C-alpha cells in the first residue's frame, strides 16, 4: 500500500503564529489527500479534503495546498482551538492509509 | 443531526473475541459505506476496513483481514465488527466513521470504543 | 483443389494480402497510441492528458466508424450523467448498470440503424464494462473520489482501449496517465504482441479453413467443425493481441511491486484453448479481462442467487454485452451446462478418487493423495479430449445465423456434445 510520512512529529508556536505541516505520499495521488484534527480525548474531525477543498464549518485560516506525492497544510493565526494533531490520509483507492501525525502544541 | 453511537468499552482475556457496535442515525443507514478505523494509544490511525450497506459486500485492509468481521443490521441501522483472537496488541480505540458521500474522507465519525486485552 | 496448386497459391495469394489488410486496419490506430504515448511522457498537467486522449479517442472512432460512432459518444454522455446524478451513493454500479442494460435493449429493437449498431457493440461493450466497473469501485471503496467530467471521459475516451482494447480499471487508467519511462521491454511487449497479432490474423484466414484437406492427410462433419472452430479462435486471438499491443503501446497495461515494472498485459491465452484442461479454463482463458470483469462484477453481485443461478446470470450478461443473437445465446447456454456439468463431476471424482482431477490445476497443498503417474495423466487428457470436442461441436457454428442454421449444424453433428454433457451428468448423480 501507499506509505504516508507526515512532518514535523512534533510542532509548537503561540496563539497567533503561522505553522506548516507537510506531508509526503510514497506515490502519485493526483492531490487525493485529506487533513483531519483530532483533539485531546475526542475523535478526529475532516478538515479538508481534495488537498484543497475546505469542508462547511472549517474556518478560512486552514489552507491546504499541493499535488502528486507533496502536500502542505497552513495555519495562519492560532488560534485557542487550533491545538491538536493533524493526519494527512489519502482517499485514492483502498486501502486507505494515514499519516504519523503532528501534535500541534503552545509554548 | 448525523450520530453514529457507539457501544461501550470492552475488557477481554486474550485469545478470546470481541464484538464492537455502531448505532446510526440522522440518515438512511443503506446509503452510505461505514468504515471501521483502529488507533492505538496515541498513534496514528489506522483503516480496519469498510462494509457497503446496500448489499452487504465488505473490503478489508489486507493487514486485518481474518481478523475483523464486519456485519450489518438494517432493521436497527447498526453496523458491527468483530475482531478474533485478541492480542496483546489489539488493545486500541476502535471508530466507525461514515464515508462523505462522493469521496471515501470520513466525515462523520462516532466516539470510540476501548478495547483493553489483559489478565 | 490440388495441394501443390494450393500451397504456389499460398504465398501471394492470401498471406500477403490479408497481411496488408490487417497492418493497414490497424495503422492509424498504432499511430495515434504512439503518439499520446509520446505526450503524456513530456509532463503536462493530468487534466491536458485526459484531453488529448478525449480528442484521440474521438478521431480513433471516427476513422473507424464514420459518422455512426455519435452512438458511442452518447454511450458516455449519459453514464456520466448517471454518474453524476448518483456521486454520492452506494449505488452507483446499480444505476449505471440499469442505465447500461437499458441502453444494450432499447439498441436490441432495431429501431436505430442496424448494419452499423452491430458494428459498433465491440467499442459499446468496452465503454459500458468501463463504466460499470468504474460504478461498482466507487461503491466498494476502491476508488476513492468519483472523477471528474475530464478524468471520467479521458477514461472512457482512453485511445489505447478505444476500439479494440480491452477493460481497464479507472486506476489501471490513472497510472497509465502518470506515465512510465519507455524501457526496453515496452518495446519488446509492443513489438512481441503485434507480430503475434499479425501471426493468429494469418493463421484464422489462410492457415485455418485449409486445414485438414491440405495441411493434413486426413481428408465430412467433424472435420469442417473443428476447422471452422480453430478459425473462430484464431480470429479472436488476433483480435485479443491486437488489443494488448495498442493497450500496451498507449502506455496502459503494467503491474510492478516493489520496484519491478512489468509489462503483462494478457488478454488471451491461446495454449490453453487449444491444447485445452477443461471448459472452466477455455471460458476463463478465452478473454482474461472479461471473464475477470464479468466474474467480479456480475458474479460476486449475483452470488446472492445461488451458484448456478449466478453462473446462468453472467452467461446472460455475456450475452447482452455481446450483443442478443440465436447462435450466441444457445452457445453461452451450452457453455454454462457445459462448464458446470464439467466442474462439479471433476470435483466429485477427485474428492472420491482422492487424485488431482480438479477442473483445474491443484497446487502442492492439496489433500489428494494421488498426483501424478498415469491415472491422473489419463484421466486428465480424456477430459481435455471431450474439452476439444465440445470446442469442436460449439464453434461448428461460426463456419468459414437464425433458429435454422443453428439447429442445421447440431443436427448435423447428432447432438453430440449435449448428449455427452448429459451423460455426465447422470454420472455424477449416481456416484453422488
Ligand atoms: C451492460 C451490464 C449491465 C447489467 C449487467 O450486465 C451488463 O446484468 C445485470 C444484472 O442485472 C446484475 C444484477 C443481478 C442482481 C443483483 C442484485 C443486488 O441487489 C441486492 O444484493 C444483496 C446482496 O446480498 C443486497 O442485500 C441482500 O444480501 C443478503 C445478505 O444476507 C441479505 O440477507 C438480503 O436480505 C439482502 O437482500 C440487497 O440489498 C440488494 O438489493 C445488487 O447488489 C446488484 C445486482 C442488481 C446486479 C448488478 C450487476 C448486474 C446489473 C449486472 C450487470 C451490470
Ligand atoms: C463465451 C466465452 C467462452 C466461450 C469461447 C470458447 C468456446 C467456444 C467459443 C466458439 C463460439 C462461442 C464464443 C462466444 C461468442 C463471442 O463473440 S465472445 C463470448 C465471451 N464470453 C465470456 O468470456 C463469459 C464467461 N466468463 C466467466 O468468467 C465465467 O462465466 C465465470 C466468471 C462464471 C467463472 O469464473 P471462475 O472460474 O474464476 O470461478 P470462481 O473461483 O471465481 O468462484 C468461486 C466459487 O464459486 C463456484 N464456482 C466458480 N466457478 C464455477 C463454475 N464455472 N461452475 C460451477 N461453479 C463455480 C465454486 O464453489 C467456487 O469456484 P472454484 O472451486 O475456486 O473453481
Ligand atoms: C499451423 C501451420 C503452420 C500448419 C502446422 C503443421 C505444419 C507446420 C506442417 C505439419 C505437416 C507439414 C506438411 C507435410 C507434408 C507436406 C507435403 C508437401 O508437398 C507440401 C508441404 C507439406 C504440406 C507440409 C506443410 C507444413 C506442414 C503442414
Ligand atoms: C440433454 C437433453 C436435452 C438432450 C436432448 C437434445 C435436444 C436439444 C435435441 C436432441 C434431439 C433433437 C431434435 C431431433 C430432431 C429434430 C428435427 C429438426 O428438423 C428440428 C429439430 C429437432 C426436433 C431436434 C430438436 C432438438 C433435439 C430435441
Ligand atoms: C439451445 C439449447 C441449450 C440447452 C442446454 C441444455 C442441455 C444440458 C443437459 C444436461 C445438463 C445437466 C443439467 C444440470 C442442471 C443443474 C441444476 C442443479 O442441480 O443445480
Ligand atoms: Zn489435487
Amino acid at each position: 500500500d501507499i506509505h504516508m510520512t507526515q512532518s514535523p512529529a512534533s510542532l509548537s508556536a503561540f496563539v497567533g503564529e503561522t505553522v506548516t505541516i507537510t506531508c509526503r505520499t510514497s506515490e502519485n495521488i493526483f492531490s487525493y489527500l485529506a487533513w483531519y484534527q483530532q483533539k485531546q480525548g475526542k475523535s478526529p474531525q475532516l478538515l479538508v479534503y481534495n488537498a484543497k477543498t475546505l469542508t462547511s464549518g472549517v474556518p478560512s485560516r486552514f489552507s491546504g495546498s499541493g499535488s502528486g506525492t507533496q502536500f502542505s497544510l497552513k495555519i495562519n493565526s492560532l488560534q485557542p482551538e487550533d491545538f491538536g494533531s493533524y493526519y494527512c490520509q489519502h482517499h485514492y483507492g483502498s486501502p486507505y492509509t494515514f499519516g504519523g501525525g503532528t501534535k500541534l502544541e503552545i509554548k | 443531526e448525523i450520530q453514529l453511537q457507539q457501544s461501550g468499552a470492552e475488557l477481554v482475556k486474550p485469545g478470546a473475541s470481541v464484538k464492537m457496535s455502531c448505532k446510526v442515525s440522522g440518515y438512511s443507514f443503506t446509503g452510505y459505506n461505514m468504515n471501521w478505523v483502529k488507533q492505538s494509544h496515541g498513534k496514528s490511525l489506522e483503516w480496519i476496513g469498510n462494509i457497503n450497506p446496500y448489499y452487504v459486500s465488505t473490503n478489508y485492509n489486507q493487514k486485518f483481514t481474518g481478523k475483523a468481521t464486519f456485519t450489518v443490521d438494517r432493521s436497527s441501522s447498526t453496523a458491527y465488527m468483530q475482531l478474533d483472537s485478541l492480542t496483546s496488541e489489539d488493545s486500541a480505540v476502535y471508530y466507525c466513521a461514515r464515508s462523505y458521500g462522493s469521496s471515501h474522507t470520513f466525515a462523520y465519525w462516532g466516539q470510540g470504543t476501548l478495547v483493553t486485552v489483559s489478565s | 483443389f490440388s495441394r501443390q496448386e494450393f500451397f504456389q497459391q499460398l504465398l501471394q495469394g492470401c498471406l500477403l494480402p490479408t497481411a496488408q489488410q490487417g497492418l493497414d486496419q490497424i495503422w492509424l490506430l498504432l499511430a495515434i497510441c504512439l503518439a499520446c504515448r509520446l505526450l503524456w511522457r513530456l509532463g503536462l498537467p493530468s487534466y491536458l492528458k485526459h484531453a488529448s486522449t478525449v480528442a484521440g479517442g474521438f478521431f480513433s472512432l471516427y476513422h473507424f466508424f464514420q459518422l455512426h460512432m455519435v452512438w458511442v459518444v452518447l454511450l458516455s454522455l449519459l453514464c456520466y450523467l448517471v454518474l453524476f446524478l448518483c456521486r454520492h451513493s452506494s449505488h452507483r454500479g446499480v444505476f449505471l448498470s440499469v442505465t447500461i442494460l437499458i441502453y444494450l435493449l432499447m439498441g436490441e429493437m432495431h429501431m436505430v440503424d442496424t448494419v452499423t449498431w452491430h458494428k459498433m457493440r465491440g467499442a459499446q461493450m468496452i465503454v459500458a464494462m468501463k463504466a460499470v466497473s468504474l460504478g461498482f469501485d466507487l461503491d466498494r471503496g476502491e476508488v476513492g473520489t468519483v472523477p471528474s467530467p475530464v478524468e471520467f471521459m479521458g477514461y472512457l475516451y482512453f485511445v489505447g482501449t478505444i476500439v479494440f482494447g480491452p477493460w481497464i480499471s479507472f486506476h489501471s487508467y490513472l497510472q497509465a496517465v502518470q506515465g512510465r519511462p519507455l524501457s526496453c521491454r515496452w518495446l519488446q511487449k509492443v513489438a512481441r504482441s503485434l507480430a503475434l497479432a499479425l501471426l493468429c490474423l494469418v493463421l484464422s484466414t489462410c492457415v485455418g479453413p485449409y486445414l485438414f484437406p491440405y495441411f493434413i492427410p486426413l481428408n465430412a462433419r467433424w472435420l469442417r467443425a473443428y476447422e471452422s472452430a480453430v478459425s473462430f479462435h484464431f480470429s479472436n486471438y488476433f483480435v485479443g493481441f491486437l488489443s494488448e499491443a495498442t493497450a500496451t503501446l498507449a502506455g496502459a497495461g503494467f503491474t510492478e511491486e516493489k520496484d519491478h515494472l512489468e509489462w503483462d498485459l494478457t488478454v488471451s491465452k491461446p495454449l490453453n484453448v487449444e491444447l485445452p484442461r477443461s471448459m472452466v479454463e477455455v471460458v476463463t482463458s478465452w478473454n482474461l479481462p472479461m471473464s475477470y470483469w464479468l466474474n467480479n462484477y456480475v458474479f460476486k453481485n449475483a452470488l446472492r442467487l445461488g451458484t448456478f443461478s449466478a453462473v446462468l446470470v453472467t452467461y446472460a450478461a455475456s450475452a447482452l454485452l455481446h450483443g442478443f443473437s440465436f447462435h450466441l445465446a444457445a452457445v453461452l447456454l451450452s457453455l454454462a451446462f457445459i462448464t458446470y456439468v464439467e466442474h462439479v463431476l471433476r470435483k466429485r471424482l477427485a474428492r472420491i478418487l482422492s487424485a488431482c482431477v480438479l477442473s483445474k490445476r491443484c497446487p502442492p497443498d492439496c489433500s489428494h493423495q494421488h498426483r501424478l503417474g498415469l491415472g491422473v495423466r489419463a484421466l486428465n487428457l480424456l477430459f481435455g479430449a471431450l474439452a476439444i470436442f465440445h470446442l469442436a461441436y460449439l464453434g461448428s457454428l461460426f463456419d468459414v445465423y437464425g433458429m435454422a442454421y443453428t439447429v442445421h449444424k447440431w443436427s448435423e453433428l447428432s447432438w453430440a456434445s449435449h448428449w455427452v454433457t448429459f451423460g455426465c451428468w447422470i454420472f455424477y448423480r449416481l456416484i453422488g
